[PDB]
């Protein structure tokens, strides 16, 4: 079954999107149709996975003869699946036998006839609470268009035999012929491996039927469903023949254009006009200048003065293709807290052709750019910052990528004064340097690293999180790994690299509970019990 | 003349039914002490506060000043004819007054807070250096307080006013 | 003679700092007067009665003291307060003045945003003129140097910007093909080359510097380039005359609505006082700039804007140019040359004449014509100011009585006379000496205020061979 996602223009667009449509994945909205312009523009539709909004319809007859069940994955306003109102004499909704989720709205249809006698109790299921059916089993058109009463367990509309292999429209999903309560699970549990495994027989979900691979431009989501596009919290990434909707690593890539290229081609600084076009943005393509005229405000550019609290919109920028020049920052903030999350300033375009990160003439105590790792092309100048201290400590050769990259860290607070004032890097920071005054803002660590923080020693023997040192990093053990005091409590990450288990242990793995009821091989549920030794034994 | 500002607290009471000259002191009444030519002439302990100089027919004259709880007030030169003081000369019906202080600066004159001797349109009133000449002196009209002061200074800053009462 | 001592003799303070001047008298004085004397101007009475502010004196000035010690205080020093301050006693003749306290700005242009333009350019038709504006006291890369033109016979007309940090110039369509503006960030100087000079291009071209809430905040001196062979805003009054003190109001109308899409109306009023560059008066539709008197108070909304100067003073005379910048090409109004209706009541004026260069031993006669008041009701005084010296009292004459008094130093050589029929006082100086060289000023003395309130502009007298 093919699937689909002025008065004349509306009619043309709707006839274009719904002509061949057989199952409507979104909501079929039939609104604003002029008189005597509809001719079988949508007749074969058989399941609309959403709401049918047939409102303000001047045409006399909207056939929709074959729509069998309108899913109701949405609603019109609230519990509103079929919205026929404010239109239309004949609507022979002959085939619509169940609207699973939602209700039917009748109002402002003086011309609609023979539909008030449709036994809508069969059509709607348990959502009669908002069933405003106020505006003999027959949907109109004389005879042969009868309501076909059938209701007044994987079959929705009706049955063509006492077999789940032959049913009109399946309630939840349909693998190939039989109506299943759910898709064949993507990952299958094998007691041999004691872990979930990709099931060859499993199929991803495309709407109301189960599909081994999602055709066209459909991306597999986390829940196995193949949505048209990834959600806001996910990104599109291809690993196999079908792409998957991988969850975003914090703010996902939203390439914006910076000041100088694009809509901000002629903008001067990151003005109050420019800002809020960069909200939730990462990998800004172009420069990202913050000149003082941003904070003063400008009249010949007619841009209101920038409130300092809005510069925190730029905290999401995790990469810059051009240059990052921060030539004035709010005087009440002690560290460049807007650019804390920057990772690479690739610097393809440079300010005056030279500098790729210039922090000139600000009053910040510490540069506070803890996360910057590569400043690829241009130089880096940090000057004038008359209160900047923990600055020269970081080894400027390590981050920059091309050997000609320089640094002109000048005219900042003197090193002798920086140390005399008690402003030196915390002890838990390797001799590489430190971005500020705190342990988190350290270039590299002496011993361990509990995330960004550089701790004195991983909780190898004593601690609440019970780290296990790895590649000079503290990695929280899996919660099932109970802390052991005589030795380390976990050799490595995961549930199968820990000595003592707080909960039961299933094979090599330690889990909260033994696997019970989980889908396993041969489409058979698996249940496991625990012995006195917290070992999970297969039943 | 009418005002007491400038420490000129001594004034003549011109509400006499009999031809007696009464002097008044504009000080916080507690006890008024009167002086004449520097010497104390009376001490009024509450009750009365005016000083009676006697009948005007006896030509009372002298530098009179009073004092309450503060320091002595500026003198009031009384000159009846029925510190250097103003000189009074009578010749027939002409009364000539001489300013006590004539540094050679512009001498101006005032009678009852009214300037006099400046305009040349008065044949009976001439000002010649520190001398003010009053021809055909009118006892009822030209008697009262007189004071001389330099151009630019306040008349109230004079060391004392002259009270002239003359029958000519 | 009561000796007046002023301390300090010269004081330098920064804008906004509190400045205190002390005056010590050799004897207890009943009342002290304070006068402000700008370079080249006659003394202006600022405080009388030792605490009372003269009419028009801002409340930021104050006098205090009693007996032999007096103090003059400026709460917030302003650039316009640069002058010599003199205290004067009147308790005894001669009226004695202090040596004068020369008040200057400690820093000044050191930090003050001061733009200095090229100026004095004369060209021929069809040529090109290039004018610079050296911006000092500010980050020359942080503020746009917008350049505005005011042709003779027309109001201000913008001529395009330049953001000296990046050189990215906007331009006005009336010159988009003709004038090019380039920055020289190294030397901190924006430049503007106008090519193909026409007949109608003779004007004064000012270089503004668009601020945060204001356009044309600090304006350059202005370059007069004389060469010879748009939401329209018109100001409803034009050459509207007012009387000193009488409230005035100049209305201005917009061709369209100048309410910008951002919601902030960039309507403004700039007051080009005679001989000065335009300087902002109402920063937005209603807000007044910092350093403008509370007298100037614009108003309006929608399309019509009206400026109400609550009490027109002597200094407010000059063309108020209404500018609207919510439209892309900044367009000004025609501007109403608000002028003092001369008399406007009692024109208390002292006009001095008879000065010049005279040989030693010769005689000179100075005249002081009094107008606007009863000449005979007030005393006319003469004061001499020698080059580099303070004010010296010479003498006074009473017009009603003819009473004269003179300083002992000149009593035997100077004669003061008056003509009541012409309301004029005469200062006759006989046997002039080189020490008599100076500016001679005539002053009216009000006995009720014990202060010389009206002073003549002064007549220079030079005794040279």
């Amino acid at each position: 079954k093919k699937v689909c996602q002025t008065f004349e223009d509306h009619f043309l667009s709707l006839q274009r999107m719904f002509n061949n449509c057989e199952v409507v994945l979104g909501n079929l909205e039939i609104t604003y149709v002029q008189r005597n312009y509809d001719l079988s523009f949508l007749k074969t539709i058989q399941e609309v996975a959403g709401y049918v909004l047939i409102a303000l319809n001047t045409v006399e007859r909207i056939p929709l003869e074959n729509l069998q069940i309108i899913r109701g994955n949405m609603y019109y306003e609230n519990s509103y699946a079929l919205a026929v109102l404010s239109n239309l004499k004949e609507l022979p909704m002959r085939n619509l036998q169940e609207i699973l989720h939602g209700a039917v709205r009748f109002s402002n249809n003086p011309a609609l006839c023979n539909v008030e006698s449709i036994q809508w109790r069969d059509i709607v299921s348990s959502d009669f609470l908002s069933n405003m059916s106020m505006d003999g089993s027959c949907w109109g058109a004389g005879e042969e268009n009868c309501q076909k009463l059938t209701k007044i367990n994987q079959c929705a509309a009706g049955c063509t035999g006492p077999r789940e292999s032959d049913c009109l429209v399946c309630r939840k999903f349909r693998d190939e012929a039989t109506c299943k309560d759910t898709c064949p699970p993507l990952m299958l549990y094998n007691p041999t491996t004691y872990q979930m495994d990709v099931n060859p027989e499993g199929k991803y979900s495309f709407g109301a039927t189960c599909v081994k691979k999602c055709p066209r431009n459909y991306v597999v989501t986390d829940h196995g469903s193949c949505v048209r596009a990834c959600g806001a919290d996910s990104y599109e990434m291809e690993e196999d023949g079908v792409r998957k909707c991988k969850k975003c690593e914090g703010p996902c890539r939203k390439v914006c254009n910076g000041i100088g290229i694009g809509e901000f081609k002629d903008s001067l600084s990151i003005n109050a006009t420019n800002i809020k076009h960069f909200k939730n943005c990462t990998s800004i393509s172009g420069d990202l200048h913050i000149l003082p005229v941003a904070f003063r405000g400008d009249s010949f550019t007619h841009t209101p003065p920038l409130d300092p609290q809005e510069l925190d919109i730029l905290k999401t920028v995790k990469e810059i293709t051009g240059f990052l020049l921060i030539q004035a920052w709010p005087e009440n903030r002690t560290d460049l807290h807007a650019f804390e999350n920057l990772e690479i300033i690739r610097g393809r375009t440079k300010q005056h052709g030279q500098f790729s990160l210039a922090v000139v003439s600000l009053n910040i105590t510490s540069l506070g750019l803890r996360s910057l790792k590569e400043i690829s092309d241009g130089d880096v100048i940090i000057s004038g910052n008359k209160n900047l201290c923990y600055a020269n400590t970081i080894n400027w050769k390590k981050l920059f990528g091309t050997s000609g990259q320089k640094t002109k860290i000048i005219s900042n607070r003197g090193e002798n004064s920086c140390k005399a004032t008690g402003q030196v890097c915390h002890a838990l920071c390797s001799p590489e340097g430190c971005w500020g005054p705190e342990p988190r803002d350290c270039v590299s660590c002496r011993n361990v690293s509990r995330g960004r923080e550089c701790v004195d020693k991983c909780n190898l023997l004593e601690g609440e999180p019970r780290e296990f040192v790895e590649n000079s990093e503290c990695i929280q053990c899996h919660p099932e790994c109970l802390p052991q005091a005589m030795n380390i409590t976990c050799t490595g990450r995961g549930p199968d690299n820990c000595i003592q288990c707080a909960h039961y242990i299933d094979g090599p793995h330690c889990v909260k509970t033994c696997p019970a009821g989980v889908m396993g091989e041969n489409n058979t549920l698996v249940w496991k019990y625990a012995d006195a030794g917290h070992v999970c034994h297969l039943c | 003349m009418q005002s007491i500002k400038g420490n000129h607290l001594v004034k003549v009471y011109d509400y006499q039914e009999d031809g007696s000259v009464l002097l008044t002191c504009d000080a916080e009444a507690k006890n008024i002490t009167w002086f004449k030519d520097g010497k104390m002439i009376g001490f009024l302990t509450e009750d009365k506060k005016k000083w009676n100089l006697g009948s005007n027919a006896k030509d009372p004259r002298g530098m009179y000043q009073c004092k309450g709880s503060q320091n002595k007030s500026k003198p009031l030169q009384v000159y009846y004819r029925m510190q250097t003081p103003y000189k009074v000369s009578i010749s027939g019906t002409t009364v000539i007054l001489t300013c006590p202080q004539y540094p050679g600066s512009e001498i101006l004159w005032q009678h009852n807070d009214k300037n006099i001797g400046g305009d040349e349109d008065d044949k009976n009133i001439g000002s010649d250096e520190d001398h003010l000449s009053l021809k055909e002196f009118s006892e009822l009209e030209q008697s009262g307080y007189y004071v001389c002061y330099p151009r630019g200074s306040k008349p109230e800053d004079a060391n004392f006013y002259l009270y002239l009462r003359a029958r000519v | 003679d009561i000796q007046m001592t002023q301390s300090p003799s010269s004081l330098s303070a920064s804008v906004g700092d509190r400045v205190t001047i002390t005056c010590s008298a050799s004897s207890s004085v009943s009342y002290m007067n304070w006068y402000q004397q700008t370079p080249g101007k006659a003394p202006k009475r600022w405080i009388y009665d030792t605490s009372k502010l003269a009419s028009g004196v801002p409340s930021r000035f104050s006098g205090s003291g009693s007996g032999t010690d007096y103090t003059f205080t400026i709460s917030s020093l302003q650039p316009e307060d640069i002058a010599t301050y003199y205290c004067q006693q009147w308790s005894s003749n001669p009226f004695t003045f202090g040596q004068g306290t020369k008040l200057q700005i400690t820093s000044g242009g050191g930090g003050q945003v001061q733009l200095v333009q090229s100026g004095a350019e004369v060209k021929k038709p069809g040529a090109s003129v290039k004018v610079s504006c050296k911006a000092s006291g500010y980050t020359f890369t942080s503020y746009w140097m917008h350049w505005v033109r005011q042709a003779p016979g027309q109001g201000l007309e913008w001529m395009g910007n330049i953001w000296p940090g990046s050189g990215g110039t906007n331009y006005a369509e009336k010159f988009k093909n003709r004038v090019t503006m380039t920055r020289d960030t190294s030397i901190s100087t924006a430049y503007m080359e106008l090519s193909r000079l026409r007949s109608d291009d003779t004007a004064v071209y000012y270089c503004a510097r668009s601020g945060g809430p204001y356009f044309f905040d600090y304006w350059g001196q202005g370059t007069l380039v004389t060469v010879s062979s748009d939401i329209v805003m018109t100001q409803s009054p034009l050459s509207l005359p007012v009387t000193p003190g009488e409230p005035a109001s100049i209305s201005c109308r917009s061709s369209q609505n100048i309410v910008h899409n951002n919601g902030i109306t960039y309507l403004e009023w700039y007051l080009q006082k005679p001989g000065q560059s335009p300087q902002l008066l109402i920063y937005k539709v209603s807000d007044r700039f910092s350093g403008v008197p509370d007298r100037f108070s614009g108003s309006g909304s929608g399309t019509d804007f009206t400026l109400k100067i609550s009490r027109v003073e002597a200094e407010d005379v000059g063309v108020y140019y209404c500018f609207q910048g919510s439209h892309i090409p900044p367009t000004f109004g025609q501007g109403t040359k608000v002028e003092i209706k001369s008399g406007g009541g009692g024109q208390v004026q002292l006009v001095q004449s008879g000065g010049g260069v005279v040989q030693p031993g010769r005689s000179l006669r100075l005249s002081c014509k009094a107008s606007g008041y009863t000449f005979t009701r007030y005393t006319m005084h003469w004061v001499r100011q020698a080059p580099g010296k303070g004010l010296e009292w010479i003498g006074y004459i009473n017009p009603s009585r003819g009473y004269t008094n003179y300083n002992q130093k000149v009593k035997d050589r100077f004669t003061i006379s008056r003509d009541n029929s012409k309301n004029t006082a005469f200062l006759q100086m006989d046997s002039l000496r080189p020490e008599d060289t100076g500016v001679y000023f005539c002053a009216r003395y009000y006995d009720d205020h014990y202060s010389l309130d009206y002073w003549g502009q002064g007549t220079p007298v030079t005794v040279s061979s």
